[PDB]
RNA sequence: UCUGGUGCCAGCAGCCGCGGUAAUUCCAGCUCCAAUAGCGUAUAUUAAAAUUGUUGCAGUUAAAACGCUCGUAGUUGAAU
RNA sequence: AAGUUAAGGGAGUGAAGACGAUCAGAUACCGUCGUAAUCUUAACCAUAAACUAUGCCGACUAGGUGUUGGAUGAAAGUGCUUCCUUCAGUACCUUAUGAGAAAUCAAAGUCUUUGGGUUCU
């Protein structure tokens, strides 16, 4: 679809770094003259509404986690969360939280969400450990280890990261009957970011 | 040294949390106040849970207290964080892209009218 | 030094299949290393496979179906009579009802079942469970 | 040798230690020699005071929920 | 008995939406109560029940600046006779405590054990299906499979966890350090664990999937 | 137990290494096992630096360093604190 | 297993990788399954699915991704792999 | 964890060990255990020993890669 | 390396030896001297923690950062430099449903699922 490509060009998301950590070597189109790599864009937006229709597939949204870590990601994982019916996390993880069945927060949930991999380490090894798929969102040097679909953006723009959390909220709603398509979604970015 | 234990911070803590919308900055009225509220057998650690709890009421002024949830403070920086802009950022007329973003636009077939390089 | 290409092939293919690999190039080819493949292609091990012909001793290709624990082969070929299989079947195969143990004899490349279906001997050369 | 035996809660110091623990000792004459015996027994939160009132612990700050 | 669940799982359990433990075999699910295991083998409407077994007590010090510092390590095998097994340790203060820690700790690690035939099938498979092999530490044990009127031959040990397994008939060999208790019994367990995990010619045919509880029950335990 | 991978010294692909003499000590040891230091240092400190300064014909002077160039072995160098003793797993950080 | 009478006497019967065929065993937590929703020619997801299971091995060397890509493909639901 | 005697002595014990007043181990009484018209001791030999290893051992640090290279006998050698 | 034979050479260092100190003693550690030796030519001797305490040839199995010497293709130069591939040598980092008693190991992996060839102990 054309203006989604076009706010995700309006947005740094097809810049990445270098690193090119070789698992991502299949959705990197060209490296630039400055060293950095570009992402194709166009296998985003094909994983981008395959992970929504995953998402959907679940019967309640309160299996559902969502991950960030860092503080200028915070707004939008509350406000995707808010949207749909997922909980959120958005700060410090506690170390046992999904191991620990005595702990004060143990919410064993059946799906589990991560805006990067590198810095959400704790949370993605404990998914290995009660049969969780995690679903991720990953850069040119993100590492791909208990990863099962990933979704290639920057993680680091905070407009980037904004997009991409109302653009899988927004292909959710559609999956659902809340507004069918042929006209956009009322609330609008700027929602989703940071200060 | 005048350090406070965890028991008498913790008594303080709650008591501030309960009663929020009584207690004032002033050590007296909370020395009375804690006096009704709580259960404290001796009037030496009464005194001194009374006392922070007035150095806490002291802080909350400046800002945000961690560790401290008061509910009218939440709902009031939800409000104020929840405003929405009359005019959004995302879209603007022009698109400015790198020379490789271009080629690589063009070469997947996508069209967009309005993409320009620097 | 290669001294057998017949325990080269056997190692590639076991090496890749402990990763999962679907597919293997072996380097250097022969016909006996044709029949194995086409004994192990009969037992349904393995899927289908290619020669590719340069003008040197041929490379193979085959398909993984994720279904060998094991193949290898004995490297001094040990001459065995009709009377001695329980033997050796009894000290490598890992079960009375299934695996393999293959003989070279004067009637082609067998296993131990159609050998004594066939009361002959030969001599050894490898197994796949 | 001594062997002991514990169960749940006890306090050591103070003046609540006295008020709140109960204490003997015992011996007995066995073949082979003499064994002591002590027992401490705390109270369940059971102790009227020197202002002879029932008290409870010197270590405790519950705060009441307010009327709603 | 009138406990209260913790996980999803031991609700489901608590109330009847679960008829098998091989259902959650299945699902690759953990367990984390041993009231489930109580549950699903209980001396009513079950033909096999459990049995415990403290098979060693060994003490071991620390040495502090005033003299040593004692305890005590607890191993138990628990066993149904009939395709279950399980195997716990546990140390504590006093020997009655950790032998109760590693009663509760076998009951968590309970498995399945397959079990096959020598020669040609009929009723009641009796041995091992094929030979597998188990090592822990310097500690190296085989199993083989042995006809029907054989018994275990092997160290007593081995014939403690191969009769709560449920197997009649197998030779054994072992290699290494078995002196030491503890390895010998891992190695056992590690053995007769890996049965399920072969890929016998006849598990060859592929199958549709089942639906895991948890997607199964989804609205039931949404009610909660 | 072989408590370094390297066994104390860089040398690799090659069979001997000629010695040098320790700069405290005089004690002989291989060039690619003694610790080296370069020093860049001024003849006098600041106070007589500026004395010198006023006392100087020519109006602008600068006075000379001296360049050193030491080396040591293990025992005269960490008794004078160049290099201290670290753990199991600080000893692995070069740079 | 199935005797000369013909009855099956497997306690149970283990599931297989979809990607490798590898027979996940009783105790591997690193395994999962994945349920991909359909949608209806507008759009909107109706209540069928498909599903693909995946074992501990080859999530933890970290090819799940790509072995996801290319069964997907074979579904016809990618258009790439 | 039964009685009497002895007290680093007398003695026992293949091995670890026991013996200074409380010796479950010495010398006795009683009672129990094993095999049983049979049961102990000494020397040699087989399994146990995958501690001689063709099947089937080890060689960085436990015993053990010749200082290094060339070289005859021996052992082993691409595809058609 | 030391050591032996013969002819040279012989500054510095310096097994032996002589003193001066320290010490309860000091045939030592410290200091002042100082013979052989150390260097060259022609012959012997055949040993070292002669060490990677890891024999030699061949195959397979994982990502990254360097560096030494060639070749291929492309840009800034003021027929030269940078970059991309590929061959040969040489290090390091991370990780191992790989191995070990462990320390640790890209081999010390592909071993009760035990056999590619060969020498020594
Ligand atoms: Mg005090
Ligand atoms: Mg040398
Ligand atoms: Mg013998
Ligand atoms: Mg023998
Ligand atoms: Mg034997
Ligand atoms: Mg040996
Ligand atoms: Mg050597
Ligand atoms: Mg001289
Ligand atoms: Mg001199
Ligand atoms: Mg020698
Ligand atoms: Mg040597
Ligand atoms: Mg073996």
């Amino acid at each position: 679809k054309e203006e989604s490509i076009a706010k995700m060009l309006i947005c740094k998301v097809h810049i990445g770094t270098k690193n090119l950590e070789n698992k991502m070597k299949r959705y990197v189109y060209t490296r630039a003259k400055d060293g950095v790599h570009i992402i194709n864009l166009a296998k985003t937006y094909e994983k981008l509404q395959l992970a929504a229709r995953i998402i959907v597939a679940i019967s309640n949204p309160a299996d559902v986690v969502v991950v960030s870590a860092r503080p200028f990601g915070s707004r939008a994982v509350l406000k995707f969360a808010q949207y749909t019916g997922a909980q959120a996390i958005a700060g410090r993880w506690t170390p046992g939280m999904l191991t620990n069945q005595i702990i004060q927060k143990f919410t064993e949930p059946r799906l589990l969400i991560v805006t990067d991999p590198r810095t959400d380490a704790q949370s993605v090894k404990e998914s290995a450990y009660a049969n969780i798929p995690v679903i991720a969102l990953c850069d040119s040097d993100s590492p791909l280890e208990h990863v099962d679909i990933a979704i290639p953006c920057n993680n680091k723009g905070k407009e980037s990261i904004a997009l991409m959390y109302w653009l899988l909220a927004q292909e959710v709603l559609y999956l659902k009957g809340v507004i069918p398509r042929s006209e956009p979604w009322n609330v609008m970015v700027d929602m989703f970011l940071w200060r | 040294g005048r350090v406070r234990t965890k028991t008498i911070k913790r008594a303080a803590r709650q008591i501030v949390e309960k009663y929020y919308a009584k207690l004032t900055l002033d050590f007296q009225i909370n020395k009375k106040i804690t006096e009704e509220v709580a259960i404290i057998p001796s009037k030496r650690m009464k005194n001194k849970v009374a006392g922070f709890v007035t150095h806490l009421m002291k802080r909350i002024q400046k800002g945000p207290v961690r560790g401290i949830s008061l509910k009218l403070q939440e709902e009031e920086r939800e409000r104020r964080l929840d405003f929405v802009p009359e005019k959004s950022q995302i879209d603007v007329s022009v698109i400015y892209v790198e020379p490789d973003t271009l080629r690589m636009i063009k070469s997947l077939g996508i069209n967009i009218s309005n993409m320009k390089v620097h | 030094v290669r001294m057998s290409v017949l325990a080269d092939c056997l190692k590639t293919i076991n090496n890749a299949e402990k990763r999962g690999r679907r597919q293997v190039l072996i380097r250097p080819s022969s016909k006996v290393v044709i029949k194995f493949l086409q004994y192990m292609q009969k037992k349904g091990y393995i899927g289908s496979f290619e020669i590719v012909d340069d003008h040197r001793s041929g490379k193979i290709v085959v398909n993984l179906l994720g279904r060998i624990n094991k193949c290898a082969v004995i490297s001094p070929r040990y001459d065995v009579k009709l009377d001695e299989i329980e033997k050796i079947i009894t000290s490598i195969l890992p079960s009375r009802l299934f695996g393999h143990l293959i003989l070279t004899t004067p009637y082609g490349i067998m296993d131990h079942e159609e050998a004594r279906r066939k009361h002959t001997g030969g001599k050894v050369l490898g197994f796949f469970f | 040798k001594s062997m002991k035996f514990r169960d749940g809660y006890l306090i050591s110091t103070g003046e609540p230690s006295k008020r709140f623990v109960n204490t003997a000792t015992r011996s007995a004459q066995l073949k082979q020699g003499v064994l002591g015996i002590k027992v401490k027994i705390m109270l369940p939160t059971a102790i009227d005071t020197r202002t002879g009132l029932t008290s409870i612990l010197p270590d405790n700050i519950s705060v009441l929920e307010p009327k709603t | 008995k009138n406990w209260v669940p913790v996980t999803k799982l031991g609700r489901l359990v608590k109330e009847g939406k679960i008829v098998s433990i091989e259902e959650i075999y299945l699902h690759s699910l953990p367990i984390k109560e041993y009231q489930i295991i109580d549950y699903f083998f209980q001396p009513n409407e079950c033909s096999h029940p459990l049995k415990d077994d403290v098979v060693k007590i060994m003490p071991v010090q620390k040495q502090t600046r005033a003299g040593q510092r004692t305890r005590f390590k607890a191993f138990v095998a628990i066993g149904d006779g009939n395709g279950h097994c399980g195997l716990g340790v546990k140390c504590a203060k006093e020997v009655a405590t950790a032998i109760r820690g590693a009663i509760i700790s076998a009951k968590l690690s309970l498995i399945p054990v397959r079990r096959g035939y020598w020669g040609n099938k009929i009723g009641d498979p009796h041995t091992v299906p094929m030979k597998v092999s188990g090592k822990c530490g310097s500690v190296r044990i085989r199993l083989v499979p042995a006809p029907r009127g054989t018994q275990i031959v092997g160290a007593p040990t081995t014939k403690k966890m191969l009769n709560f397994a449920g197997i009649k008939d197998c030779f054994s060999s072992s290699c290494g350090k078995t002196k030491t208790k503890g390895n010998f019994l891992r190695a056992i367990f590690n053995a007769l664990s890996k049965t399920y995990g072969y890929l016998t010619p006849d598990l060859w045919k592929v199958t549709n999937f089942d639906k895991s509880p948890y997607e199964e029950w989804s609205d039931f335990l949404e009610t909660y | 137990p072989k408590k370094r991978r390297n066994g104390g010294r860089s040398k690799h692909n090659r069979g001997h290494v000629n010695p040098l003499r320790c700069s405290n000590c005089g004690r002989c040891v291989p060039k690619d096992k003694a610790i080296k230091r370069f020093n860049i240092r001024n003849i006098v400190d600041t106070s007589a630096q500026r004395d010198i300064k006023e006392a100087s014909v020519y109006s602008t002077f600068q006075l000379p360093k001296l360049y050193i160039k030491q080396c040591y072995c293990v025992s005269c160098a960490i008794h004078s604190r160049f290099v201290r003793v670290r753990s199991r797993e600080q000893r692995r950080v070069r740079k | 297993m199935f005797n000369d009478q013909k009855v099956l006497v497997d306690i149970y019967i283990p599931r297989k990788c979809s990607a490798t065929s590898r027979l996940i065993p009783a105790k591997e937590h690193g395994a999962v399954q994945i349920n991909v929703g359909m949608v209806d020619a507008n759009g909107v997801y109706n209540g069928k699915t498909e599903t693909f299971a995946i074992s501990g091995h080859v999530r933890q060397n970290g090819e799940s991704d790509a072995c996801l890509n290319r069964l997907m493909y074979e579904k016809k639901l990618l258009s790439f792999q």
